[PDB]
């Protein structure tokens, strides 16, 4: 086969009342005559072209705007006369005229896949990769040029003539109308949205409810500025490596699929603070089909939510003004070893909630370590036993529903919503099956987490945090069962907001001295505050006891730090995630990675992260090693 | 098979970071980094070969295999005592100690040395690559002492897969990549700002809209204007990348080379175009460049790329190698300015082959040197190297090194893959000893300098030279080998009676026969020649050539040439100005190098005979290879 793409790139008026840019067209010419496949998830989009392995495309541009603007591949290869890229490549007279379509130009495109382009024996049937334009990178793009490409193995003119398959193109994008083609006075320009659909806006259609719906996946920008994207269902492609939730950065492209539940639309994050507001949303209609025309566990786990008191920093204190770590906690008076009033998650004994459950002073601020393989079942029954009323959802496994029935509290749309105030208790089912749990490529136990959803940092800042741990099947069977499975431990990276706990002012008629200035919203005592910790403890406060020869799993998560990412560290240590070898982790707000450690390096590690600009504002805790006995 | 205990002599120094390219006011800086140095008495400063290069503003390749032995004997030269640190370093045992002082602190000129086995915790694995990367760096302040200028590359790989010939090269060729956007409110930076820049003339700008490396710095090294060196690779010895980016919490940076793609391994092996490097994610990555030509490495990230990411790299083909003109080359090029003389002068006539008693370079000189303008930045893969004859003595050059400038301004030596300090070439034997040399690595240069190490009776030279352009395919077409078919050539018309067919299909470089040429039935300076390409070409030049017609001469003086993509209709070639009138023969033999000034790319080449000598008489050849094919 041999494959044409006649379509130019065009001026065009945009919306949803503000903002018009430049697009790339779709259109049938010699001329400039009509020509549209756009209507639905299609956006701001030059038409997705696809091309198998062994194929050879040419488009050809007739450029109309004011801009001097290019076309170029990736993923793909070609001839030093396309490419489509300006600088001195050497490139003879007629071989830098792809380089820049000068305005209101015209020119041919010559693009080849070849063997060692297509996509790799084992992995995504078909790969995700767009078409830029790049004379001025910035100016192209964030003005509005960007298109789909997708390659992939021989059949698809064949074997999707032949084959059913549900396939969208969403284009993760971030266009800052200050960094466009354009340029008393109130009001300078912006934008920061999916696919093109801004705020709040949805674009189009929907997959049918009983099966799989795979999605290529471009990410998108001018700038450094993470994302992380979810609804309900997993999202298990990566590769075959099998993700809580899609993680998007600068530029960004593999291909990913969910399966489906039913018609409930469902809701589509950006999932951030700082993005929030203004950011990326989109539904999806899950409907019915034209196509027709040693056994396992039981859990239990009694949990109150209960309010104490938190020293972030006990074993070391030796403040004044005496540096950053000195401003920290209450900035009045009161400025020592840092105090405040929190409400942490707690488990009791049995439904007589009485019982303290002797605790576990390493996971500080951290909820009861929750447990479930695939298969099994969570009776979790919970208390409250804190004024200003919470509840309990766990981020990982999709049904959970009240013990006894599958009613709705009397009102709400759904569990997470209002229910439980003081005093009162509810009886909690989550029920963990195959599609939640890991796979035979991931780990054996991913990593999730419970907080509360009442509000919600409005809550979790407040203290509503527990590990949760989903995973594979065993029982004196299965593998690695023999003599014994060395404990489980969890690491906790959390920045909590005190600014925002759902005990603000509490706390200073507390622990600061007099509100006789009743001071508050201020540049350094909002920064006074700000938490950044490892499981409550921050500051090398309490660190962690292990020895050499020992060897265990490590679980850790990013939580209430949020606005960016985590590059994690410990000293000299070394880990097996995702079963290659890397020396740091690299953790986004969703973030949940399972590690693996081979603990032989005697000695202080300065466990922190690989960012020096929290390790500072506390941040690092330590780790001890030295051999033991049994 | 055994395991080895490796050390590398290393310390920390600095100078820094220039830019002069093209694209002055320029400023020092004085940033830190790693050398290499040659033993304990840390003297050689360990040339930094031409192989690894592209390293350039950060630290030594240190490497490994698995059951191995790693060792590090460290020299500080600074203010600032800064230290070694990565993963395995692998610190033993327990002490009488204080709760446990495991810091590492090496302070300047002390020298602290260390050692430790490198465990299976560092190797790559069946799943994985021929070997993983990872970071070494200083951690006296990670935070500062990445952008003050410590970061450093470390290689871990199977057994037996390093060499004799240290290092890799199993079908290999490696480069690491370093991107940080380095900042100065980090290390000692005080000592700059008021060091240079300042004066008499100065306070302005404190910190407000000042930042002076969110003034520049985007690095690929700190060679990161937007062009850093050393990206030499064979189009096919397929290639492995090390990606490591660092720096700070936007350090993000997705990079990809253009027009290529690679293949990364993990679970398995899955093809991508672009790699998000997070910082502290060590990349490995390969592929096989099998896009001939001249390319480049960009950090896609808008505002990343258009302050420096747009540093190139070359694929040449080593299927490309023709004499670069020393019998077709230049009547008297370039020579010397003081070395060289002796009557019978240097070059002038010191080329391969040359016949005569007057012939070739001679200098009882012991400081001597040869000099060659290419006239312009090419490719060197080589030297014929040959001797003269004298009296009745045999007298030649023995050994020789070789340095070579790009530029005319700031030269240096040459080090051929892995040898030591200095490549140091064999000479010949004789008076015929052509010792045709080949650069093992090859080299991009203008001029070349040859330096006798010892000679017979006096330092005595006659050569020619290897290699091409970066990639103007200075490569014979098909006229020779005749992968141009008999078929493939019309003319305007053939000279033919019984005794001879000087049909067009004759008209070929070097031709032996009774009609042994192309001849046009009568004579006409609107007659031609036509080449058929059956595809779309790429065109450097036209290597023209009469006939010995054991009657009497025949050649062609001047002519013109003309192009077509139709092959009907014809565009032909241009000056600055009017035609080309193309400088020509002048006997029945020797051929012409005559290429063109804007490459032309075409698929129906014609041959103009303008002035000739006794008849239009024409054996020929093109130079050159192909873009796209057809459109
Ligand atoms: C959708 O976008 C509009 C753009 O104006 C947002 O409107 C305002 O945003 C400012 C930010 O400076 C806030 O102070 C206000 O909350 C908004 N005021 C008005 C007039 O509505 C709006 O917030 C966005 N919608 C969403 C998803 O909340
Ligand atoms: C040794 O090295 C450091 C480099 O700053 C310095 O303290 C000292 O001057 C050096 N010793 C010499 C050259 O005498
Ligand atoms: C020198 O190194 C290059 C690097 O690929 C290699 O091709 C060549 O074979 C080596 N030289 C020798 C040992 O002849
Ligand atoms: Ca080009
Ligand atoms: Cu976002
Ligand atoms: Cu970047």
């Amino acid at each position: 086969a041999t494959r044409r793409y006649y379509l130019g790139a065009v001026e065009l008026s945009w919306d949803y009342v503000v903002y018009k840019k430049t697009l790339f067209v779709e259109f049938t010419d010699h001329l400039f005559n009509i020509a549209k496949p756009r209507p639905p998830w299609m956006g701001l989009l030059g038409p997705t072209i696809q091309a198998e392995v062994y194929d050879t495309v040419v488009i050809t541009l007739k450029n109309m705007a004011s801009h001097p603007v290019s076309l170029h591949a990736v993923g793909v290869s070609y001839w030093k006369a396309s490419e489509g890229a300006e600088y001195d490549d050497q490139t003879s007279q007629r071989e830098k005229e792809d380089d820049k379509v000068f305005p209101g130009g015209s020119h041919t495109y010559v693009w080849q896949v070849l063997k060692e382009n297509g996509p790799m024996a084992s992995d995504p049937l078909c790969l995700t990769y767009s078409y830029l334009s790049h004379v001025d990178l910035v100016k192209d793009l964030n003005s509005g040029l960007i298109g789909a490409l997708l390659v992939c193995r021989e059949g698809s003119l064949a074997k999707e003539k032949t084959q059913t398959l549900h396939k969208f193109i969403l284009l993760f994008a971030v266009f800052d109308e200050g960094k466009s083609w354009h340029s008393s006075a109130r009001a300078w320009p912006k934008m920061h949205t999916v696919n093109g659909y801004v705020n709040r806006s949805l674009p189009g259609l929907i997959g049918c409810h009983r099966k799989s719906v795979y999605w290529h996946v471009i990410g998108m920008g001018t700038t450094p500025e993470v994302h992380s994207i979810f609804l309900e269902g997993h999202t298990f492609l990566v590769r075959n490596h099998r993700q809580a939730s899609l993680e998007i950065s600068p530029i960004t492209f593999l291909t990913a699929q969910t399966l489906l539940m039913d018609l409930g639309q469902f809701l589509l994050f950006c999932h951030i603070s700082s993005h929030q507001h203004d950011g990326m949303e989109a539904y999806v209609k899950v409907d019915s089909c034209p196509e027709e025309p040693k056994h396992p566990k039981t859990w239990v786990h009694y949990i109150a939510a209960e309010e104490e008191d938190w020293d972030y920093a006990p074993l070391v204190l030796a403040p004044d003004d005496r540096s950053y770590k000195s401003q920290y906690l209450n900035n009045g008076p009161q400025r020592i070893g840092r105090k405040y009033k929190k409400v942490r998650f707690m488990a009791y004994t049995d439904e007589t909630f009485k019982t303290r459950e002797a605790i576990q002073h390493e996971s500080g601020i951290l909820g009861p370590l929750l447990y479930g393989e695939v298969g099994d079942t969570l009776l979790i029954i919970f208390k409250n036993q804190a004024s200003r009323p919470y509840n309990i959802y766990p981020h990982g496994i999709t049904d959970v529903r009240p013990l006894y029935s599958r009613r709705l509290p009397k009102g709400v749309k759904h569990l997470k919503d209002f229910p439980i105030l003081p005093g009162e208790i509810f009886k909690y089912k989550w029920t963990v099956t195959v599609e939640d749990g890991p796979t035979k490529s991931d780990p054996r136990c991913l990593t999730r987490y419970y907080s509360s959803f009442v509000n919600m940092e409005r809550d979790l800042a407040s203290g509503l945090i527990g590990p949760l741990l989903i995973c594979y099947k065993e029982s004196v069977d299965q593998r690695g069962n023999q003599i014994m499975s060395d404990k489980r431990n969890v690491i906790l990276f959390s920045v909590f907001d005190e600014n925002r706990s759902w005990y603000l002012t509490e706390n200073i008629q507390r622990f600061l001295p007099n509100p006789a200035g009743v001071q508050l919203e201020d540049p350094e005592f909002q920064a006074s505050n700000i938490m950044h910790s490892i499981n409550g403890y921050v500051f090398d406060s309490l660190q962690l006891s292990v020895c050499l020869h020992e060897v265990a799993y490590w679980y850790i998560l990013s939580i209430g730090a949020q606005t960016d990412f985590l590059s994690v560290f410990f000293s000299g240590y070394t880990f097996k995630h995702k079963m290659v070898y890397e020396d740091t982790l690299t953790l986004f707000p969703f973030s949940g990675e399972t590690v693996f450690m081979s603990m032989e390096n005697p000695g202080l590690w300065i466990l922190g992260c690989h960012n020096s600009d929290f390790r500072n504002r506390g941040m690092t805790a330590l780790l001890k090693v030295s051999s033991c006995d049994k | 098979f055994q395991k080895k205990t490796r050390h590398y002599f290393i310390a920390a120094v600095e100078r820094l970071w220039d830019y002069g390219m093209s694209s002055g006011s320029v400023p020092q800086f004085k940033k830190v980094v790693f050398q290499e140095f040659t033993d304990g008495s840390f003297t050689q400063p360990l040339y930094r070969g031409e192989l690894n290069e592209h390293l350039g503003l950060l630290g030594p390749y240190i490497r490994a295999e698995v059951e191995d032995n790693i060792m590090v004997t460290f020299r500080n030269q600074a203010s600032r005592p800064y230290s070694f640190y990565s993963s395995l370093i692998s610190y033993e045992e327990d002490q009488r100690q204080g709760a446990e002082p495991r810091k590492n602190f090496v302070k300047p000129n002390e020298t602290k040395t260390y050692f430790w086995k490198v465990q299976h915790h560092m190797a790559p694995t069946k799943d994985e690559f021929d070997c993983k990367a990872w970071a070494y760096f200083s951690d006296v302040d990670l935070e500062k002492d990445v952008h003050s200028g410590l970061i450093g590359p470390l290689l871990v790989c199977h057994t037996n897969t390093l060499n004799p010939a240290h290092g890799r090269q199993v079908t290999v060729q490696e480069f690491a990549l370093f991107l940080t956007i380095f900042d100065e409110t980090k290390s000692w930076y005080f000592t700059e700002n008021m060091e240079r820049n300042c004066r008499a003339p100065c306070n302005i700008q404190m910190e407000d809209p000042t930042f002076k490396e969110n003034y520049r710095f985007h690095a690929i090294n700190g060679y990161i204007m937007d062009t850093l060196p050393g990206l030499v690779m064979a189009q096919d010895q397929r290639i492995r990348w090390y990606l490591l980016s660092m720096g700070s919490n936007e350090n993000i940076h997705s990079i990809h080379f253009s027009g290529h793609v690679f293949t990364v391994r993990k679970k398995e092996e899955y093809k991508m175009a672009l790699y998000n490097l997070y910082p502290g994610v060590f990349e490995t990555v390969e592929m096989l460049p099998s896009k001939a030509g001249i390319w480049r490495v960009e950090c896609l990230i808008g505002e990343h790329l258009h302050a420096g990411m747009s540093t190139l790299f070359l694929v040449y083909s080593n299927k490309c190698q023709t004499p670069l003109g020393m019998a077709s080359g230049h009547i008297r090029d370039f020579q010397i300015t003081a070395s060289g003389q002796y009557g019978q002068w240097a070059p002038k006539l010191a080329r391969l082959h040359y016949s005569g008693s007057i012939n070739a370079w001679s200098t009882k000189e012991p400081f001597s040197w040869i000099k060659v303008d290419l006239l312009a930045p090419m490719i060197i893969h080589g030297i014929k190297t040959q001797g003269a004859r004298q009296k009745f003595s045999s007298l030649y050059i023995s050994q020789f090194i070789i340095m070579y400038s790009l530029d005319g301004k700031k030269w240096q030596t040459y080090r051929g893959n892995s040898t030591g300090t200095l490549m140091v070439f064999f000479g010949n034997v004789d008076s015929s000893g052509i010792k045709h040399n080949i650069f093992n690595p090859p080299i991009i240069a203008r001029y070349i300098r040859l330096h006798p190490t010892h000679y017979s009776i006096r330092s005595t030279l006659r050569m020619e030279l290897m290699g091409c352009d970066l990639n103007s395919c200075s490569m014979p077409l098909g006229m020779e080998s005749k992968a141009i078919s008999d078929a493939q050539i019309t003319a305007s018309s053939y000279f033919t009676n019984m005794f001879a067919t000087w049909s067009p299909s004759k008209a070929r470089l070097h031709l032996q026969g009774r009609s042994n040429a192309w001849r046009p039935q009568v004579n006409n300076p609107k007659e031609w020649l036509q080449v058929d390409f059956q595809k779309t070409m790429k065109v450097t030049g036209v290597t023209t050539q009469g006939v010995k017609s054991l009657l009497t001469s025949m050649y062609v003086k001047e002519f013109l040439i003309s192009s077509s993509q139709d092959g009907h209709q014809w565009t032909l070639f241009f000056q600055n100005g009017k035609v080309k009138v193309f400088q020509g023969n002048q006997d029945s033999f020797t051929p012409v190098v005559n290429s063109l000034d804007p490459p032309l790319l075409t698929r129906y080449l014609r041959i103009h005979p303008q002035s000739w000598v006794h008849q239009i008489a024409l054996r020929m050849e093109v130079l050159g290879c192909e873009a796209q094919d057809l459109y």
